[PDB]
């Protein structure tokens, strides 16, 4: 999940 | 409002108002809203905006082509530093890259014919 803006990767 | 004290000051308030039409989603036009991300001031040195740059210049803040163009490479820089490799709001930073990269090149012209000194490469 999480798809840029939100400062989440890998 | 009111500005343009000097002939190269009145290019860039012409010129912030053609960067303006590079940018058809609003994505930059407006401030990032902190209220769905509020880890951007800890991901992003220097956050800018459309609104920051208006200000600024406004605010007789730009005596140099130089500044004025890298204000500008910091919003889209900005953008590429807090996305991912397939969003929206990447492709619109690499669009703004693009389309009013050329912006500031036919707008600098008009402070390098007054400015006066050498010619070609």
């Amino acid at each position: 999940s999480g798809r840029g803006k939100g400062g989440k990767g890998l | 409002g009111s500005s343009g004290s000097s002939g190269f000051l009145i290019l860039l308030r012409k010129t912030l108002e053609q960067l303006q039409e590079k940018d058809t989603g609003n994505i930059f036009s407006e401030p990032v809203p902190l209220s769905e991300v509020p880890d951007y001031l800890d991901h992003i040195k220097k956050p800018m905006d459309f609104f920051t740059m208006k200000q600024n210049l406004e605010a007789y803040r730009y005596l140099n082509f130089d500044d004025f163009e890298e204000d500008f490479n910091l919003i889209v820089s900005n953008c590429l530093k807090y996305n991912a490799k397939d969003t929206i709001f990447y492709r619109a930073a690499v669009r703004l890259r693009e389309q009013g990269g050329a912006v500031l090149r036919q707008a600098r012209r008009q402070a390098e014919k007054m400015g006066s000194g050498p010619s070609s490469g």
